[PDB]
């Protein structure tokens, strides 16, 4: 079989849409690309592939005519196609479902839109007449739920735009159903709008959800007769008990670090959507920090939200090593440790501020197809405290589909930040940023990404430790790669999500892959590159590493597990390389 | 021998491992699928199913049991196994271990048991487990009151007055009868006055000084 | 402080525009009303035979505005009485 | 659990005066019986 | 050494570092 009979074209122009019922799919294909073309007698006399072809023809304009309740205009501008584009059956089509969905917006749930082209052979033309019947208003009787077992019908009832006892909007109800894909609570959710038996003008509409498994709360205890008693447990959960309350509770206790952390957040505290929620924490490590806050947040439109709150978090430090950067900040402070000697301490009381902002226009709670999202986050020091600062976070992820089946999908994953003192002080060194590990940069181990603490005489350790640490030998500067963090940052990911040909089909919803390429880099401030000029300039900050992998995700019945590998390609002196990763992410 | 399996099945019923009780029936209905006792099989299947929860494969056993015994003897025993079935899936032991509320969960397995027990006391009004029968639909009705009441209190909290009133008049005509509807009638009285419509708030608060204590 | 807090618009009740309003007339049967303006959302259940037509919106951070309208019929399901009431008090 | 033998009894409503209650329906009915037998703990459910 | 009862609850002894998990 082959394609017989096309003048207007050339079979390479065709043939490339076929697979030579597949044959009447493809002749159907054929058939609309004529129809497309402006060829309105075109069409197959048998199946060898014999081809009867007419000429083009051009649109004279659009006639409509029917039971038209009002919106005349709307209607008009839907079908106004300027003079002399070519006859297409597509675009007929694209305008009777136009007037389908544009009539629905206004209750007219069932209307009847059809249409009949008239061909003109003797001056080839197309007139276009179409028969529109709205037919009659539809209202909304019960709104009702099934498959939700756990979760509160309350839930559900809340992430709708669509009230009972009011008219009927299609696009009030695929809101909602994107709203719920939005809620990250659900692996499935579908519509269905039956009409009432006793009634032609009434239509219920019921939701089909599945939920998914959450939270998989852990412990454990490691133990042995040399390495003792180490204790670790937590609990996570996003939809405790089916409430919609979050609920993070961890830690550990063992015989060098001690920690724990509560955070507890109700997304609707009032009836409108106003969100309360908050989080205490303890870590004491051997230096020791603790503290609380709370945080307020509200909706502004359907696509942003802002959040604020208040804290307060106490800070202990002792024992600490000569670095420069480390005393550098504590003579901004006006401490005055004696050189090389290990013998301090040093603690404030700091009460903060911290704000943000969102935007979240994702389609999907854990798999994102299409949209974006932004999250910047700011935090700032108020009168009373020690320490005077300011911090700056913004991380932005988009999506953007290229298939149709949305297999073939460019992820831009961004982030950047920065901070400074206030009244001439300096930034804690507690508070700065790392970067590398499979939150940011893949292929490097984690809070490798930085510049390196420069060590200078007593200490308890002395014979133990490297010969700049100790007290005996750490006779001038030494170079370290003892990551001290920075005061700004900058990582950057291009990932390419991509069909998974090598997957069962009970990992079809379960299973993403993708390939990616990283960059980023970490640099710091009031770097004075003249007193240590025998040492590299932390202040430029062209030293961006980059690494490209492979990268596969999996929401398996545990939760989300991330496998890795990438490779370096820019690495610089002090690196360290790590080239297998993987974590729970829990994140994303 | 067929002998041995069944006692050793009835032993696993009395007492011990019901998982090996249903090794040895499944065990029968694979070396004898059509021997004269295998109506006994059958019905311990479904039986020792139940007591494990295996619930999925007690609602197989039972409909293909009535399939093959349209009539039986014993047939309002299989009927009250639908029934207790049914009610088996409407809840968690996480949500009763905390004392969660589960009423405002989907109450269609609860509808589905009501059916089956609705069928069961009809036809048989005579069998030994009419009064419980009785007792769980009393329960039954009550729980899907409260189902219908948590939506009226979500409704009438977004102000959607005209689902408030619609919802409750309903709940007026499916369950007459029932403490969740007395407690019901002040959201009534409440819709009409924030629409104004005095006359029906003024018929809510006639009955229910009426109907009050 | 709620001034400035996210509302989404809602709607209560059927839709009512006074070219339909305007075409009911006393002598009209229950069907022909009903086919001109819709099946009634509301209705007294409690021993009586009238209609109640609601147009109620609530626009986010604005007022409510609503129409009422209330038809009494007769037991022979004949239209006695238009009493409507075109804003709230 | 056999929670379901504390369930509170059922009444019924009365008119005011004059009025007329909303007409019932026939479904969700329960048929008046003698209530003889066991219940709970105390019902023989295994098979015959 | 190690067993699981259904899907999502995981239990680990393997001295010893004894873990469990259960999902919701």
């Amino acid at each position: 079989i082959n394609i017989v009979g096309n003048h207007a074209f050339t079979t390479d122009e065709l043939i490339s849409h076929f697979q030579l019922q597949k044959l009447a799919g493809d002749l159907e294909t054929l058939r609309s690309y004529y129809l497309d073309r402006g060829y309105a007698r075109f069409n197959i006399d048998s199946t060898q592939v014999n081809i009867t072809e007419g000429d083009q023809y051009k649109l004279s304009g659009v006639e409509v005519s029917g039971n038209l309740a009002g919106h005349s205009a709307e209607i008009e501008q839907l079908t106004k196609i300027e003079p002399g584009e070519l006859y297409n059956g597509t675009k007929v089509t694209k305008m009777e479902d136009d007037i389908k969905k544009l009539l629905g917006r206004y209750g007219y749930a069932y209307p009847r839109v059809q249409s009949m082209p008239e061909i003109n052979d003797a001056d080839k033309t197309v007139k276009l007449r179409v028969n529109v019947d709205a037919g009659n208003r539809f209202y909304v009787r019960k709104i009702r739920f099934e498959g939700n077992d756990t979760s509160k019908d309350a839930v559900l009832r809340r992430e709708m735009r669509q009230m009972e006892g009011a008219w009927l909007g299609s696009d009030l109800v695929d809101q909602g159903k994107e709203r719920l894909n939005r809620l990250g609570f659900f692996e499935t959710v579908d519509t269905d709008t039956q009409r009432v038996p006793g009634s032609p003008d009434q239509v219920d509409v019921v939701y089909k959800v599945k939920e998914r498994n959450t939270g998989c709360f852990n412990f454990g205890i490691g133990y042995g007769t040399e390495s003792g008693v180490s204790f670790q447990a937590g609990v996570q959960q996003d939809n405790w008990l089916g409430t919609g309350y979050a609920v993070g509770i961890n830690g550990t206790k063992n015989d060098y670090q001690t920690y724990a952390e509560l955070s507890v957040t109700n997304p609707y505290f009032t009836v409108d959507g106003v969100s309360l929620g908050g989080r205490l924490f303890y870590n004491d490590f051997q230096n020791k920090s603790y503290g609380t806050d709370v945080t307020l947040g509200f909706p502004i439109n359907e696509y942003n939200s802002l959040r604020a709150g208040l804290g307060y978090v106490h800070n202990s430090l002792s024992n600490m090593q000569p670095q420069v950067a480390m005393w550098r900040y504590l003579y901004s402070m006006g401490e005055h440790p004696s050189t090389s000697d290990q013998d301090n301490s040093f603690k404030t009381d700091d009460f903060t501020f911290n704000y943000g902002w969102t935007y979240n226009k994702l389609d999907r709670g854990y798999f994102p197809t299409d949209g974006s999202r932004v999250n910047l986050t700011g935090k700032v020091t108020i009168p009373g405290s020690d320490n005077e600062y300011y911090k700056v976070t913004l991380d932005t992820a988009t999506y953007v589909p290229i298939d149709d089946d949305h297999k073939w999908v460019v992820l831009g994953r961004t982030r950047w930040g920065y901070g400074d003192g206030l009244g001439g002080k300096e930034m804690p060194f507690y508070e700065n940023f790392y970067a590398g590990g499979s939150s940011t940069v893949r292929g490097f181990q984690s809070n490798t990404i930085g510049p390196k603490a420069v060590y200078f005489q007593a200490s308890n350790y002395d014979p133990y430790d490297y010969e700049c640490a100790t007290q005996d030998g750490a006779k001038d500067l030494c170079k370290s790669d003892d990551a001290v963090g920075g005061n700004a940052m900058a990582v950057a990911s291009l990932e390419f999500i991509t069909p998974t040909p090598f997957i069962s089909d009970k990992y079809a919803n379960s299973v993403r892959t993708s390939f990616f390429w990283d960059m980023g880099t970490v640099w710091d401030t009031n770097w004075d590159s003249s007193q240590y000029s025998g040492y590299p300039d932390y202040s430029d900050p062209s030293n961006i590493r980059m690494s490209a992998g492979i990268a596969l995700q999996w929401m398996s019945p545990l939760g989300p597990l991330v496998f890795s590998y990438a490779q370096p390609f820019k690495k610089y002196d002090g690196d360290k390389a790590e080239q297998f990763q993987f974590n729970i992410g829990k994140t994303w | 021998p067929p002998n041995e399996i069944y006692a050793t099945a009835q032993q696993k019923l009395q007492d011990g491992n019901w998982r090996q009780a249903i090794t040895q029936l499944e065990a029968l209905d694979n070396r004898y699928p059509f021997g004269p006792y295998s109506q006994q099989v059958q019905l311990d299947l479904i039986y020792a199913y139940y007591k494990n929860a295996d619930l999925p494969l007690a609602q197989a056993a039972i409909d293909r049991f009535i399939r093959l015994n349209p009539t039986h003897p014993n047939i309002d025993y299989v009927m009250y196994m639908r029934g207790l079935t049914n009610m088996a899936l409407d809840d968690s032991a996480l949500q009763g271990f905390f004392g969660v509320d589960r009423s405002d969960r989907d109450p269609q397995h609860a509808r589905a048991a009501f059916s089956d027990f609705s069928k069961l006391v009809r036809g048989y009004p005579n069998s030994q487990y009419t009064t419980d029968a009785t007792k769980r639909l009393v329960f039954l009705k009550d729980r899907l009151a409260k189902y219908e009441y948590s939506v009226a209190e979500y409704y009438t909290e977004r102000g959607a007055w005209v689902a408030v009133v619609n919802r409750v008049e309903g709940m007026l005509r499916d369950y007459p009868d029932t403490q969740a509807t007395r407690d019901a009638l002040p959201l009534m009285e409440n819709a009409y006055r924030q629409m104004q419509m005095n006359a029906q708030a003024e018929k809510v608060a006639k009955i229910i000084a009426a109907n009050s204590s | 402080l709620e001034r400035v807090v996210y509302r989404p618009d809602i709607n209560q009740g059927n839709y009512l525009t006074a070219n339909d309003v305007s075409k009911i007339r006393v002598g009209m049967t229950q069907q022909q009303v009903a086919y001109a303006l819709g099946t009634p959302l509301m209705s007294d259940p409690f021993g009586t035979n009238t209609w109640f037509y609601v147009f109620r919106q609530q626009p986010g951070h604005e007022g409510v505005t609503q129409q009422t309208l209330t038809l009494t019929f007769n037991s022979s399901g004949v239209l006695t009485n238009i009493d409507n009431k075109p804003a709230l008090s | 659990d056999e929670a379901y033998l504390e369930a509170a009894p059922l009444a019924e409503l009365h008119a005011p005066a004059g009025m007329i209650l909303p007409v019932t329906s026939g479904d969700y009915a329960i048929p008046v019986t003698n209530g003889s037998g066991a219940v709970g703990k105390a019902l023989d459910i295994r098979p015959p | 050494l190690n067993a699981e009862i259904r899907d999502n609850v995981r239990f680990g002894l393997e001295a010893v570092n004894a873990n469990f998990r259960y999902c919701f």
